[PDB]
């Protein structure tokens, strides 16, 4: 799809999940935006360590 | 809801009974399916 979707400094206003903690179901699509937890810390807010 | 399809069957008979739930024999026929795809955990009724 390059000639289409693809601009010179970035088409950012593509994208995909890249974090969560375990993969979904057949034909599932989740629509979150909450804080991925990566430590064994609880995390809360908009972000941390 | 089987993988995303929402399905309906259902039964109108006509009894004659003043008691628990008619004891006796139907199938329901199915009526519907739509492919809402959503999750359903939980479900209220509607009253008028
Ligand atoms: C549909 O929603 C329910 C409830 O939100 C999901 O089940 C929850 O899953 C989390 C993570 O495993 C648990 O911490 C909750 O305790 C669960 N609650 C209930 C009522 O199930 C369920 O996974 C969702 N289904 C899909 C396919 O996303």
């Amino acid at each position: 799809s390059n000639n289409l979707d693809s601009k010179v400094g970035g088409n950012y206003n593509y994208l995909y999940r890249l974090f969560r903690k375990s993969n979904l179901k057949p034909f599932e699509r989740d629509i979150s935006t909450e804080i991925y937890q990566a430590g064994s810390t609880p995390c809360n807010g908009v972000k941390g360590f | 809801n089987i993988d995303g399809y929402f399905k309906i069957y259902s039964k109108h008979t006509p009894i004659n009974l003043v008691r628990d739930l008619p004891q006796g024999f139907s199938a329901l026929e199915p009526l519907v399916d739509l492919p809402i795809g959503i999750n359903i955990t939980r479900f209220q009724t509607l009253l008028a």
